[PDB]
């Protein structure tokens, strides 16, 4: 899956 | 279930091979 | 002036027998011999383990040594 | 960690322990006597699953002036637990008691001055741990098969054999025995998972039939759901090194009966079983019976 | 057995410059050691340019391949290649056969060029750690 | 000399020597308190260095 | 056997030798430019440093 954000 | 062969605590082992007394 | 330069020569002579060739160092801190300080080694940018960069290993003397008078 | 005992070194249990030693903060006075009373008491549980084998303690300090000769005489007086001491960092503290801990406890003193020596130093405790196996003679020469992992040279999913080699120069007289306590190296021959699949033909069955085999851990060796990609450990975040260990119960839907078959197959038994199941479809959108 | 017997007669040398060892360094496109230029043939089974004549040698980046310890191995890990060949000839299905030495160098057969930054060390591989000790 | 030995540690750490010098710098305060107690009821603080001694003593207590 | 020895570091002229160690005399900071190759393992004055080899023309 593609990464997220943090 | 783990391996049934184990190898530790042998009598004829030279423990006097540290890195502070032999270096 | 002559006294000052004579004391300069004197202190240089004492310092030679004190730091004669002991001021060598390697780029990699884990090697402490010119023979060992060879090839390449890994250097990490700003102490980050995720950015390794290959550098050569060099036996470099200090900028101001004490090898001779 | 959230763990209070010894846990197996999975790919998941090894991520909880690497996200918690990446968060610690330094504050307070040091106390080796309390610290080593914890370590010797956590390797005494026997309530939980354990390897029941080499029992090592791996101290990560900088320096100190405490020898803790009492703690090392209450628990570890029969020389059953090794103690490896690491003196990490660039500092000036007395590394004297630390060198004494390793020698008196059948260990080794390792020094990590900078980040460049981390990779070569935290891999040599396998030379100390290999001493009791080298002296065992030709009874430790047993082929061992690793878990399924991706090859370094891109080849797919492979399993590798293993057989150590012994420094046996001067064995005719048996007089040196100074460096003959270390292994020369470890060999290996790769067996690709595709090679095993040729030995299990499936075209005489309907598409719903298949073969699978498991480790004595539940990890599948071959399975229709085993894909040539590394397994996941959590939600990714952006700001071949690990084996492909997929458990049998996590490869297909889990039942109460399937756990019974998994335990029997781990034990090494033989048998048959017929039972209605819920089998997930290949498109991961349907389920039938 | 052949890696044990051959090591028992290495006759430890000190200056590996007058007599040079011949080996194929995988990580390449130097005095004291001669390299070989292999022929290579794209093949099935494997997917890379494999060579059925010698075995490549992988030495990690932070290991100087002309030190007196690395060069002293490469001399006794050269009778292995005759056993790397008889094994495959008897059973043509053999895949990679590798000898992971304790000095960091690994000699695998059949020879093939190695795969950004390189951080491979044979002493950390799972197939090596499981055989160097017990659980 | 006690202050010379003391050695500071990052973020509250301490060895045994710092756990003994903090004990010694209680006798080293009682001595000065005893000295300062006799002078006031003997000499009635305005000598300068006597005033400095008084400030360091009261800050010590 | 052959490594170029000269006094003026700029022209880099060639001179014969007999020692089996070819050296490399460079500055302690600007090491890219090689001031003086040659034969033997001599002593470096200031500001200079020497690396010595095992064969002829090993320095490169
Ligand atoms: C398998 O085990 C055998 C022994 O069981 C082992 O063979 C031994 O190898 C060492 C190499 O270090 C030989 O040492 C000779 O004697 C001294 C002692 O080291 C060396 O002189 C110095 O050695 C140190 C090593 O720390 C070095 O830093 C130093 O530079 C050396 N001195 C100088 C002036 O350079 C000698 O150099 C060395 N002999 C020669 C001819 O060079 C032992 O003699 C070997 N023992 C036997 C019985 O042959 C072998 O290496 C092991 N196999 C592997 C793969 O490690
Ligand atoms: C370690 O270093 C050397 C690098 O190749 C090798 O030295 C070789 O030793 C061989 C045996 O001593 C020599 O072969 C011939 O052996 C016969 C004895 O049956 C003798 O005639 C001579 O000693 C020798 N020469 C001739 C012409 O017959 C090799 O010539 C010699 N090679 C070199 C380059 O000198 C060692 O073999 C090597 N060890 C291993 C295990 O490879
Ligand atoms: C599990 O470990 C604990 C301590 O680590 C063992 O201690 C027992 O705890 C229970 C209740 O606290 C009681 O049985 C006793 O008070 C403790 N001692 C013994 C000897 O039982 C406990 O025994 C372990 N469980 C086992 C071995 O099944
Ligand atoms: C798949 O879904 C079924 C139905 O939702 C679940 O199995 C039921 O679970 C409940 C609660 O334990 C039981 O009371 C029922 O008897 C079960 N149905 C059966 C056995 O047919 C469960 O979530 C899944 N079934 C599994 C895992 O076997
Ligand atoms: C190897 O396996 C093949 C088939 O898998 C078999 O025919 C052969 O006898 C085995 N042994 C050898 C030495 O080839």
């Amino acid at each position: 899956c593609e990464p997220g954000a943090a | 279930k783990g391996p049934d062969v184990c190898f530790d605590n042998n009598v004829l082992e030279d423990y006097t091979d540290c890195g502070g007394v032999s270096g | 002036v002559i006294v000052t330069t004579l004391l300069q020569f004197m202190f240089a002579c004492i310092g030679v027998q004190l730091f004669k060739g002991k001021l060598y160092t390697c780029s990699d801190s884990s090697k402490q011999t010119e023979a060992e300080c060879k090839g390449n080694y890994i250097t990490y940018k700003d102490g980050e383990v995720d950015h390794p960069i290959i550098q050569p290993r060099s036996w470099e003397n200090s900028k101001f040594d004490f090898d001779n008078v | 960690s959230c763990f209070q005992h010894l846990v197996q070194a999975n790919v998941r249990n090894k991520k909880v322990l690497k996200d918690a030693v990446n968060n610690i903060t330094a504050k307070g006075i040091t106390d080796y006597k309390k610290g080593f009373s914890f370590a010797f008491e956590q390797l005494l549980n026997y309530n939980v699953s354990r390897a029941n084998c080499n029992k090592i303690i791996m101290l990560f300090t900088d320096g100190g002036e405490e020898r803790a000769q009492e703690i090392f005489n209450k628990y570890n007086k029969d020389k059953k637990v090794r103690v490896f001491t690491f003196s990490v960092g660039q500092h000036n503290y007395d590394r004297g008691p630390i060198q004494w801990m390793a020698c008196e406890n059948k260990g080794y003193y390792y020094e990590i001055p900078s980040i460049g020596a981390i990779r070569i130093n935290t891999q040599e405790y396998l030379d100390v741990l290999g001493r009791p196996m080298v002296l065992a003679g030709d009874k430790a020469k047993q082929v061992q098969w690793t878990n399924v992992y991706l090859d370094a040279l891109e080849l797919g999913l492979v399993i590798t054999g293993t057989l150590p080699v012994f420094n046996i120069t001067g064995q005719f007289e048996n007089k040196t025995n100074l460096k003959n306590q270390l292994i020369l190296g470890v060999m290996g021959v790769d067996v690709s998972l595709e090679d095993i699949k040729r030995l299990t033909p499936r075209f005489t069955l309907c598409p719903n039939g298949y073969y699978f085999a498991i480790d004595p851990n539940g990890y599948v060796l071959l399975h229709p759901n085993l894909q040539p990609k590394p397994i996941g450990v959590g939600i990714p975040t952006i700001n071949s090194q690990e084996p492909v260990t997929l458990d049998f119960l996590d490869a297909e839907l889990e039942n109460d009966i399937k756990v019974e078959i998994r335990n029997k197959m781990i034990d090494g038994e033989s048998g048959e079983k017929t039972f209605r199941t819920l089998v997930k479809s290949q498109d991961e959108r349907y389920i039938d019976k | 057995l052949e890696a044990e017997k051959v090591q028992a007669a290495h006759q430890w040398r000190e200056d590996f410059a007058s007599n040079e060892v011949v080996y194929y360094n995988a990580k390449d496109d130097e005095p004291g050691s001669q390299r070989i230029k292999p022929v290579f043939i794209e093949d099935a089974n494997f997917g890379r340019q494999i060579s059925y004549q010698h075995a490549a040698v992988h030495i990690p980046t932070d290991i100087y391949e002309g030190s007196t310890i690395v060069l002293n191995e490469l001399n006794w890990t050269s009778a292995l290649d005759e056993v790397f060949k008889k094994n495959r000839e008897e059973d043509p299905s053999l895949l990679w056969q590798v000898f992971g030495s304790a000095t960091g160098l690994a000699r695998y057969y059949p020879a093939s060029p190695w795969v950004k930054i390189d951080l491979y060390d044979v002493r950390r591989r799972p197939w090596y750690i499981q055989g160097a000790a017990s659980p | 000399v006690a202050l010379a030995i003391y050695i500071p540690f990052p973020e509250d750490d301490s060895n045994a020597t710092n756990s003994n010098l903090e004990r010694v710098e209680y006798l080293f305060l009682i001595i000065f308190t005893v000295e300062a107690f006799l002078k006031v009821i003997a000499y009635g603080l305005r000598n300068g260095w006597n005033l400095l001694d008084f400030i360091i003593v009261v800050v010590g207590l | 056997r052959i490594c170029y020895i000269h006094k003026a570091s700029l022209p880099r002229a060639t001179k014969t030798c007999v020692e089996n160690t070819c050296y490399k005399m460079f500055i302690r900071t600007q090491r890219e430019y090689i001031s003086e190759r040659g034969c033997g393992c001599p002593t470096a004055m200031w500001p200079y440093q020497t690396e010595c080899c095992k064969g002829d023309r090993c320095n490169k």
